[PDB]
This record gives C-alpha cells, sequence and structure tokens, in this order.
C-alpha cells in the first residue's frame, strides 16, 4: 500500500 | 494560476539506468502549494515514485488533503502507462506520499517495453487538491 517515502 | 485547484506535470529523468539517489522535479503550484515528483530506486528492484507537498516551507501548521494519479509515461503507446491512484492529507509530518515500489525497475528499464528511451523516463502527476488549512489565513 502507499506511503511516505522514509 | 497557482491557485488552481488541480493540475498536470511532468518530470523526464535522465540517466535514468544510472539512478542511485533521489531525484526531485522543480515544482507545479496548486493551491498556491509546490508540488513536485520524487523518484528513486529502492529494494535496482524497484521504482520509488512519491508525491511531495510544500516540502521546504519551515510551517508545521499547514495541512492540504489531495487525491492524485501517479504515471509513468509509455512513450509508444499512452494505454500502456501505468499509474497507481493515491489520497493523503499532506503535512510537515508526512509531505509526500506513495508507492517504493510502484514498478519493478527491470520493466520500467526493459528497452522492449516503451518506458524508456536513451535513458529516459517520463513521470507524471495528476493531482486534485482541496483548499489548504494552516496557509493563507
Amino acid at each position: 500500500e502507499p506511503g511516505g517515502s522514509r | 494560476t497557482s491557485w488552481r485547484s488541480e493540475a498536470t506535470f511532468q518530470f523526464t529523468v535522465e540517466r535514468f539506468s544510472r539512478l542511485s539517489e533521489s531525484v526531485l522535479s522543480p515544482p507545479c503550484f496548486v493551491r498556491n502549494l509546490p508540488w513536485k515528483i520524487m523518484v528513486m530506486p529502492r529494494f535496482q528492484k524497484s521504482v520509488g515514485f512519491f508525491l511531495q507537498c510544500n516540502a521546504e516551507s519551515d510551517s508545521t501548521s499547514w495541512s492540504c488533503h489531495a487525491q492524485a494519479v501517479l504515471k509513468i509515461i509509455n512513450y509508444r503507446d499512452d494505454e500502456k502507462s501505468f499509474s497507481r491512484r493515491i489520497s493523503h492529507l499532506f503535512f510537515h509530518k508526512e509531505n509526500d506520499w506513495g508507492f517504493s515500489n510502484f514498478m519493478a525497475w527491470s520493466e520500467v528499464t526493459d528497452p522492449e517495453k516503451g518506458f524508456i528511451d536513451d535513458d529516459k523516463v517520463t513521470f507524471e502527476v495528476f493531482v486534485q487538491a482541496d483548499a489548504p488549512h494552516g496557509v493563507a489565513w
């Protein structure tokens, strides 16, 4: 699933 | 104008096969905020494709909810372009959103697939954002 890059 | 509620912009990454650090596109203003495409290799292996919002600002009071279509353009046939959709509340602690594994690296760099040409890959973002909070009071 989508999320932040870090 | 920069107050537009939506927009489509692109960023072509050069020497793609040699990408080793994350790259950022110039800003595209929507709801008067700077939005940028972020690309990075993840685990050769996969392509990291993220959408970033107002990252430079030192403000910690802003927030903007937006939906968007992240797409890797297929130059040979746009129906073969691959895209994923996102919906996210951007703010200082979560200023970007996307997929660390958006596409297999081997697929995007496959010269026979149509996504890469002269080691260049074009990324596109269609973002629809609501009015921001904590910015223009």
